[PDB]
């Protein structure tokens, strides 16, 4: 499967440039962007980036440019939606690239 | 007793409790307790912390005025 | 309250079927907690172990493995039916020990007759820092 | 209850659980943290540990040794370095199959045997070793060695020998004996030996145990030595048409400053390296006896650390204080040396390629890309455990009450300001290198690859142009005979630097375009990040406005619950944990771009990476797909060739990546759950209820969570860039 | 000096079953070591 | 009217209409200039 | 088994007994609150650690504070 | 004639790619009947392509290699070869905008802060009151500056939010 089925196919995608398929490609890229762009929300927690938050609401209050609505990081669970609903749309959108430009180029 | 225990009540006050959510922070005293608590001095705030709560009580040594 | 209750084994238990999440080994081998309640009339109610159970009109008798299922059946009760039941723990030799109402007024309250314990009498965020207590088995909060 | 197992904590001995397994083994070596313990105590667990440690080390390398003598060809790599493949270990499997056998039998061995990427063979040929014998009294030498520092632990460990507090406090003498002991007579000694043996065994004549005392590395014979006449011994170097095992076109000489690199073997020549290594002795030595000992002459910690305080309130307190802050915590110690020794080590990496310091390294190309990927990530790692350290520093041992106004307590009074400051910075560089890679991929993918933007990196070319490189033109230093650096040393080390320096075979001062500018910007980006999430964390180690009382939770603890809002990952621990992947991107970034400049640069394509490392198609495609072809083809239906062990520990490593996805993302309520429901199905089953736990099975801890998924993450990430670089640059070259 | 031919098929198997056995054994007791 | 002002004077609705607003000056400076790289006046 | 400690920030609102789900915490009399309350702990065995009592603390930072650490069979909240 | 490259114009593989480009276009191109709509669409593609390459030539864009321009960043060495248009020019540019972009931002928050409620005209937006400060901030860097004048820009070490150490 790595070799004959996932290496031996999306050589189209990746060749797609310069083509009528290289959106395929790009939409390739941005699902492989947004899938590790998950991870971040999937894996850390929320006291790290609320303690990173209120460093730049330090910067912000020093220029006083501090918004009257307090920014605070997401939930728990709103990061966990958040990371899941990215790692879906990026593997999602990795395999619906691929298998169109294969099945395009090709077939 | 004479006088009041601590600052009149609606002044604007800044805490200078360095633990608290609200430090180097201006808030609106609502009430003093005069029976004699560690803190007497009840202070609302326009914004809530991370817990949701605005009101909080602070002893006379942690209030200023608001500079 | 005046006098602690003593628990029952001959009570009834509720009427129930055969429970999944019960008392595992660790009650013949630990200690297990039992609450009892008594109930003014027939009911259902919901056992936080499983499903539902009718408790009978008289004294009522459950048993568990966690104290924690105890307080979650007792706040149910009192909050649903105001039933104000009682555990006891049960250990594996026979002893028995009173553990949620200590004083029979529920924590709630205060009956002026508890010596608060583990309370530090300075504020928050005046501990010492740990460099202060080191190699000396003393936490900054224990002091 | 209350087992054996963990002697070093009471209170982890009373825990009926399977966690005491765990926790007995992630806190073994915590000293601080154990039940009554002292300083004098601690001190001697870390004289014991440390001796521990070099036994180890020294029996590691006796057994690499012991390996390469015996199942290796160093006699033949010697006699032919060019051709045949160093040999690391022989292969003994029974689950071996015929043709697996048959396939893993190369560089003319009896066996299967493992093709050797370390280096050793290209350092031991450098060095002077020659014979198989050489190799194995070295290793036998080296486990003797090992023994006894393993003996003098237990010694150093037992009573009426343990030292004493302030033996271990006297900084002032140790710093004395390690800068001119353990650095001064030591490189003094390893250039007497390059002079004695190397320099001769380069030059065709042996050099052994047995004819030493006789032979003469100098044909003067120490005499300009004392009469001060030290340029005799550069008067015959070595010649261009020289070889490294014969002795056609030597020539007397041991120390001089012919810089530049062997024609022959396209290293560095030995007597520059003996002359270094001889200056670095005489430098470590004048300045090892700085710092005030018994004696009445020498150099006070304190009284320079209190004296170097700018005036007029520059830096408040200035540096007082800091001498019993480093002292008392030991932890500031361990971060300062894992520091340096991480800068220490990424110099090394970027100077080995560039620089290649062994004979037939260069060609090598496998050897060159494991040994930089090596040192790179070993880098990073202590990069990190200094940050984590001097987090664990801030947490554990700071008192602001000591270092009151100092350079500590300011930058613990601005901390807010460093960390925006880092913030911006990885913001800045992350949006913009996104959006210039993004934007050059969309106007690849269009057909029209001319709109895209390519930022010349003009100051590297300019350093690089005023360092001696002609390519790029220009009128500035090393490029100009008027200029007064190309005057001075005109006929010292110039002429042989100016060829090194514009030839393109080599990797030094490699042509660099705009991907090389993209992929730099990158870097930075990644560093720069890497440092924001690390300061943070050692920052507001010690209380944050979230948790003011960080302090008093300890350095590792999972969170404070749901409360005001959610408290997980607020550690330094924490911080410490998601900059390990911050560090493991970095690092895969900068040795994607070493691999990929370098493959380039062998297969003689450079114009294929000036033109692709542009676009991340060009990253994925021409770099990730096209050098991976011959690396999955190690095993297939159709037979099997020799990087069938590379595919299968690729495959290897993405499954512990996936394993360590499994224990990153799921937490810990889901798998109690589900342990508490088979200890139910193990209760009330019958035939096998018999049986019971000593220990109640539990869930991993939320930081044995985040430990354990960041084990399985780690090493699957060094085994699947380790096969994908390995099979790629020694499945097409030798 | 050189060691002998059945070097690979006696070490390999004693330090791939034998020692690692034996090392299990002894931890599986010290865990389960009870006063 | 007031209340439907309201509503358009949301965070939402003055992100949209920027949205457009920008998107289209750039759509129409680029069809305008087709594919311009530096600054020639 | 786990630390909790109670400090004189406490108003006696008695939200953390409440907020409780193993009756660790109690109000004994007190008099440097108004409510003439005080929290205490006399049964930190049973303490699990879950925290509950700190999210509904009314006061800033925190009036009540458990660390974890020597976790039992009572404290790992185990039914076996 | 920087960083050893030739101008786009004198180079011949700037030549080569505009010729493979015509190629692949004309190829697209003959597969169409000239009375067809995709044939003047390919036709503009095919005039704007040679309008972009003549406008990125005589402009003294260089390339190195490969026929892809390369841009200068360093000023002084683009003032010296006209190569300050490349980026030197839109970085300033860039930077009135972003600086406009920070007054129109910091002059909303300061000017919806003295008034009940801040966190709803925070929410919903004084659509006037945006407006007008959008077509006041034509002249930022010059109330940037007198705001730092005055001390009005930035905020005192004492009324500031503060972290514990
Ligand atoms: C000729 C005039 C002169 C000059 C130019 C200096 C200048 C300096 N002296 Mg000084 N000195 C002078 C006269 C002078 N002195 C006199 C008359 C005396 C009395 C004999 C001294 C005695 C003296 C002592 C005893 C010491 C100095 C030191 C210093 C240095 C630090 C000063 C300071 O407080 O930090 C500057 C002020 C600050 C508030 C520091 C801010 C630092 C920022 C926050 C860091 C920003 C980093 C940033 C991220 C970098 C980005 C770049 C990116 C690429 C990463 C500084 C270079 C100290 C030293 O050796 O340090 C090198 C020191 O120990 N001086
Ligand atoms: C490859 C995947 C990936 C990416 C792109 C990011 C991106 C980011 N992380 Mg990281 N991170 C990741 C994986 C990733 N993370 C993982 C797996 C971990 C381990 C858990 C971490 C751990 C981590 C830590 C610990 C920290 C970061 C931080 C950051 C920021 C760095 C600042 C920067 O470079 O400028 C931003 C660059 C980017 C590429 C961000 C993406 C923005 C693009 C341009 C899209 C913007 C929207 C776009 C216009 C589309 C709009 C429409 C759309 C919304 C529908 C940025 C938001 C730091 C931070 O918060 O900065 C202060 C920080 O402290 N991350
Ligand atoms: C000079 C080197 C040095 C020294 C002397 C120490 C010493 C210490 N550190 Mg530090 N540290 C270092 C380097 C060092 N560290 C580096 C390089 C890092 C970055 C990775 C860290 C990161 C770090 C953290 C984050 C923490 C420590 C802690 C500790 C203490 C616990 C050690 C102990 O007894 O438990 C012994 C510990 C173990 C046996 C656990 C090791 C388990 C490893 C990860 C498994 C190996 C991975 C993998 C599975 C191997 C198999 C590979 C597979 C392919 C086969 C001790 C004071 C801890 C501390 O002070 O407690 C508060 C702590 O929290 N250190
Ligand atoms: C000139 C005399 C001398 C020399 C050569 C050494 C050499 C050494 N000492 Mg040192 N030491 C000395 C005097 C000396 N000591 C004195 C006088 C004291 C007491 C004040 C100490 C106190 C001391 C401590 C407390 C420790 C050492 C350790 C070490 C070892 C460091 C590891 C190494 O080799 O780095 C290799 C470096 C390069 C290859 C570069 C090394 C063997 C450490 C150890 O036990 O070994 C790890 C250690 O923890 N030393
Ligand atoms: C089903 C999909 C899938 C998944 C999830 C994985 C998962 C993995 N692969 Mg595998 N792979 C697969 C299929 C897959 N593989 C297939 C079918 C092939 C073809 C044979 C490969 C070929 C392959 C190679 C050749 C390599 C991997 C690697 C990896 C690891 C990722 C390393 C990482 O996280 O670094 C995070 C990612 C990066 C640091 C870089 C991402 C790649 C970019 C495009 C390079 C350009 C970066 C450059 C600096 C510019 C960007 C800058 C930025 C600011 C924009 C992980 C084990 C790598 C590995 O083992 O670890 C390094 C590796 O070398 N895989
Ligand atoms: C590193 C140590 C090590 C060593 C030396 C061996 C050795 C062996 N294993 Mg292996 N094995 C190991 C670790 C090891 N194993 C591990 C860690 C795993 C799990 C991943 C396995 C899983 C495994 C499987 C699944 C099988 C083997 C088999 C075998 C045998 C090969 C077939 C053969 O000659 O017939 C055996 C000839 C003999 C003379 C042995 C009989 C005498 C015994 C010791 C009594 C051989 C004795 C095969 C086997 O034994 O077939 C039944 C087999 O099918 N192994
Ligand atoms: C952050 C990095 C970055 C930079 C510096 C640029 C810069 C540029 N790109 Mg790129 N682009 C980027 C990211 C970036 N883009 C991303 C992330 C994408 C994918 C969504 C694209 C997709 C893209 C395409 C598809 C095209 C460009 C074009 C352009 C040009 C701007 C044309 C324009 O807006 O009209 C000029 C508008 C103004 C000057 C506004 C003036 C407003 C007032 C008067 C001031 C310029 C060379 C176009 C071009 O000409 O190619 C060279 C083009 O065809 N880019
Ligand atoms: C810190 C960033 C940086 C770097 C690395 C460079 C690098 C360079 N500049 Mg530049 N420069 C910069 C910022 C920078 N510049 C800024 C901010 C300005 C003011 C706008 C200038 C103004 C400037 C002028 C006026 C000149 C240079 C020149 C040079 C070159 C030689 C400089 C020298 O000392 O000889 C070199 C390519 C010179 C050049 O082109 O080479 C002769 C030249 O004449 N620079
Ligand atoms: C217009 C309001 C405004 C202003 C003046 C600032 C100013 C600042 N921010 Mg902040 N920021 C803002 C909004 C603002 N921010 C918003 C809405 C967010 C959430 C996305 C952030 C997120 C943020 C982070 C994460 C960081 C900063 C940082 C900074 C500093 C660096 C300057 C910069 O460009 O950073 C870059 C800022 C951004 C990329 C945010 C841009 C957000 C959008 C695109 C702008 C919104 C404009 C707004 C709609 C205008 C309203 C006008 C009104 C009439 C409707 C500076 C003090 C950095 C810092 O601490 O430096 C010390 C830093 O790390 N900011
Ligand atoms: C990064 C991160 C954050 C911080 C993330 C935050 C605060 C959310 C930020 C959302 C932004 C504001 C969305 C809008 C972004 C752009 C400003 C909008 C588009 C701009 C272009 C159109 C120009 C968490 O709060 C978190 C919580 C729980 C688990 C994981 C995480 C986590 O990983
Ligand atoms: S680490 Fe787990 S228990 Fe702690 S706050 Fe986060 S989700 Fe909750
Ligand atoms: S929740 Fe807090 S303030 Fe309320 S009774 Fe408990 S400790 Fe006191």
């Amino acid at each position: 499967w790595l070799r004959d089925f996932l290496w031996a196919q999306s050589s189209q995608v990746i060749q797609s440039y310069g083509s009528a398929l290289s959106a395929y490609g790009l939409m390739f890229l941005g699902a492989h962007f947004v899938w590790a762009f998950s991870l971040m929300f999937l894996f850390s927690g929320r006291g790290y980036w609320q303690e990173l938050i209120e460093s730049i609401v330090w910067a912000h209050n020093k220029l006083r440019v501090a918004p009257s609505i307090q920014p605070r990081a997401l939930s728990i669970t709103q990061g966990r939606a958040v990371g899941v609903a990215h790692y879906l749309l990026g593997g999602i959108a990795t395999t619906w690239s691929f298998f169109l430009a294969r099945i395009i180029a090709v077939g | 007793k004479k006088k009041e225990v601590g600052p009149k009540r609606g002044s604007l006050v800044k805490v200078l409790r360095p633990e608290s959510y609200w430090y180097n922070q201006v808030g609106k005293v609502v009430s003093v307790d005069q029976s004699g608590i560690r803190y007497p001095v009840v202070v609302r705030f326009e914004n809530q912390n991370y817990a949701g709560v605005s009101t909080n009580n602070y002893a006379l040594d942690e209030v200023t005025d608001p500079p | 309250p005046w006098k602690q209750p003593e628990l029952d084994p001959d009570t009834p238990s509720p009427i129930f079927g055969g429970s999944t999440g019960g008392l595992l080994r660790k009650a013949q081998v630990e200690e297990f907690y039992v609450t009892t309640w008594e109930s003014p009339k027939e009911q259902i109610f919901e056992m936080p172990t499983g499903g539902a159970a009718i408790m009978r009109k008289g004294p009522n008798l459950l048993k568990f493995a966690r104290k924690e299922q105890c307080l979650a059946l007792t706040t149910q009760l009192r909050t649903k039916f105001k039933m104000t039941p009682c555990f006891y723990r049960v250990y594996a030799d026979g002893k028995v020990e009173y553990l949620h109402p200590k004083d029979g007024v529920y924590p709630e309250k205060v009956n002026a007759g508890r010596v608060g314990v583990n309370q530090n009498m300075r504020s928050i965020g005046e501990n010492v820092d740990p460099i202060k207590v080191k190699f000396t088995g003393s936490q900054p909060f224990t002091i | 209850a209350t087992k054996l197992f963990p002697k070093f904590s009471q209170g982890l001995a009373q825990d009926p659980s399977t966690r005491r397994i765990w926790y007995g083994l992630a806190t073994a070596h915590d000293f601080e943290s154990h039940d009554g313990m002292t300083e004098e105590n601690l001190y001697q667990k870390i004289f014991a540990s440390h001796f521990g440690q070099l036994a180890i080390i020294f029996l590691w390398t006796s057994g690499n040794l012991f390996h390469v003598a015996w199942q290796g060809n160093f006699e033949q790599w010697v006699t032919d370095p060019i051709h045949v493949r160093p040999i690391a270990h022989a292969i003994w499997d029974p689950h071996f199959g015929q043709p697996a056998v048959e396939a893993f039998t190369r560089g003319g061995a009896s066996g299967p045997v493992n093709i050797a990427t370390s280096g050793v063979y290209q350092w031991w040929y450098t060095i002077g070793l020659r014979s198989n014998q050489e190799l194995y009294v070295s290793s036998v030498f080296l486990a003797l060695v090992s023994a006894v520092f393993l003996f003098a632990g237990w010694l150093h460990l037992q009573p009426n020998f343990q030292p004493s507090l302030s033996w271990f406090k006297d900084a002032e003498s140790r710093l004395n004996h390690h800068l001119s002991g353990l650095f001064g007579v030591s490189s003094l000694a390893w250039t007497g030996h390059l002079v004695h043996v190397a320099i001769p065994e380069s030059r065709g004549q042996h050099v052994g145990w047995d004819n030493f005392l006789s032979v003469l590395p100098h044909p003067q014979g120490l005499t300009p030595f004392w009469s001060g006449n030290w340029a005799a011994y550069a008067q015959n170097p070595d010649t261009a048409s020289h070889a490294f095992g014969t002795a056609d076109g030597s020539g007397t000489a041991i120390l001089t400053f012919l810089g530049g690199f062997h024609p022959q073997t396209q290293s560095l020549w030995l007597s520059d390296m003996a002359h270094h290594h001889l200056a670095i002795a005489v430098l470590f030595i004048v300045a090892g006896h700085m710092y005030r000992t018994n004696f009445g002459i020498g150099h006070r910690l304190e009284a320079i650390l209190e004296a170097h305080t700018p005036p007029a309130g520059g830096l408040g307190a200035g540096h007082k204080g800091l001498f019993h802050t480093v002292n008392n915590s030991l932890h500031f110690q361990l971060g300062l040396a894992l520091a340096s020794v991480g800068t220490i080590t990424s110099l090394v990496a970027q100077h080995m390629y560039s620089l290649p310091p062994y004979a037939y390294l260069a060609v090598d190309f496998t050897t060159q890309a494991s040994l930089y990927t090596h040192h790179q990530y070993i880098a990073g790692f202590i990069m990190c455990g200094a940050f984590a350290h001097g987090a664990i520093f801030f947490i554990r041992d700071y008192d602001p009450e000591q270092n009151k106004g100092n350079v500590l307590a300011r930058v613990l009074d601005h901390k807010e300001a460093i960390i925006s400051h880092l913030s911006w910075v990885s913001l800045f560089l992350g949006f913009h290198t996104l959006g210039l890679y993004v934007h050059n991929d969309v106007v690849q993918a269009f057909g029209t690859p001319e709109k895209q933007i390519l930022i010349e990196p003009v100051f590297a070319q300019w350093i690089q142009a005023a360092q001696g490189k002609s390519l790029y033109g220009f009128d500035l230093l090393l490029a100009s005979s008027s200029s007064s650096a190309y005057s001075a040393g005109q006929s010292l080390w110039l002429p042989g630097w100016l060829e090194a320096i514009n030839n393109n075979q080599n990797s030094l001062f490699l042509t660099i375009g705009p991907g090389d500018f993209l992929v730099h910007h990158a870097i930075a980006l990644g560093l720069h990040t890497t440092t924001l999430i690390l300061v943070k964390g050692a920052l507001d180690a010690r209380g944050s406005k979230l948790m003011p009382d960080k302090k008093d939770f300890g350095y590792s603890f999972p969170c404070d619950g749901p409360g005001r809002g959610g408290t997980c990952d607020i550690s330094a621990y924490d911080a410490f944990y998601l900059a390990v992947f911050w560090m493991l991107n970095t690092i895969g970034w900068v040795t994607f771009y070493w691999h990929w400049k370098h493959l380039t640069l062998w297969q003689g394509n450079v114009s294929q990476f000036d033109e692709s490392s542009t676009y991340l198609m060009g990253w994925l495609r021409d770099y990730l797909w096209l050098n991976s072809s011959q690396l999955i083809n190690g095993y297939n239906p159709f037979g099997m060739n020799s990087l069938s062990v590379w595919a299968w520990t690729f495959l290897f490593g993405h499954l512990v990546y996936a394993t360590g996805f499994m224990f990153l993302i799921s937490w810990r309520g889901y798998w109690q759950e589900l342990i508490e429901t088979l200890v139910w199905a193990h209760e009330k089953t019958p035939l096998a209820n018999l049986v019971y736990w000593k220990d109640k099975p539990v869930a991993l801890s939320i930081v044995q969570a985040r430990l354990v998924g960041l084990a399985h993450f780690s090493v699957g990430y060094i085994f699947t860039y380790a096969a994908f670089l390995i099979a790629s640059t020694s499945g097409r070259f030798g | 000096f050189v060691p002998p031919a059945w070097a690979p098929s006696l070490f390999v198997p004693l330090t791939g079953l034998v020692l690692p056995a034996i090392g299990m054994a002894w931890a599986f007791t010290y865990i389960q070591k009870e006063k | 009217m007031k209340d439907f002002t309201t509503y358009l004077s949301t965070a939402p609705v003055v992100g949209l209409g920027w949205a457009i607003f920008t998107s289209g000056l750039l759509i129409e400076i680029n069809r305008f200039f087709p594919d311009p790289l530096v600054f020639s006046f | 088994a786990h630390v909790v400690k109670i400090y004189d920030t406490c108003i006696g609102c008695t939200q953390c007994v409440r907020a409780c789900p193993l009756d660790v915490l109690e109000m004994v009399p007190w008099d440097g609150c108004k409510a003439a309350q005080m929290a205490s702990s006399p049964r930190t065995e049973d303490c699990v650690g879950c925290k509950r009592c700190e999210t509904a603390c009314p006061t800033d930072f925190l009036s009540v504070r458990v660390y974890l650490g020597n976790e039992s069979t009572r404290s790992l909240g185990l039914a076996y | 004639d920087v960083a050893g490259l030739t101008p786009c114009s004198e180079s011949k593989a700037y030549n080569k790619l505009e010729r493979k480009e015509l190629k692949t276009l004309e190829k697209r191109l003959k597969k169409y009947e000239p009375g067809s709509a995709p044939y003047l669409a390919l036709q503009a593609t095919k005039e704007r392509t040679q309008n972009r390459f003549k406008n990125y030539a005589k402009a003294g864009l260089l390339c190195g290699n490969d026929g892809l321009p390369h841009l200068i960043s360093d000023p002084g060495l683009a003032l010296r070869f006209n190569h300050a248009g490349e980026v030197f020019i839109p970085t300033f540019g860039f930077l009135y905008v972003a600086g406009y972009i920070g007054h129109v931002g910091r002059q909303y928050i300061i000017k919806s802060k003295e008034d009940a409620k801040p966190t709803d005209k925070e929410i919903i937006l004084d659509v006037p009151l945006a407006l007008q400060l959008a077509f006041q901030g034509w002249a930022w860097p010059l109330a940037a500056i007198q705001e730092l004048r005055n001390g009005s820009l930035l905020e005192k070490d004492e009324n500031i939010t503060v972290s514990p150490r």
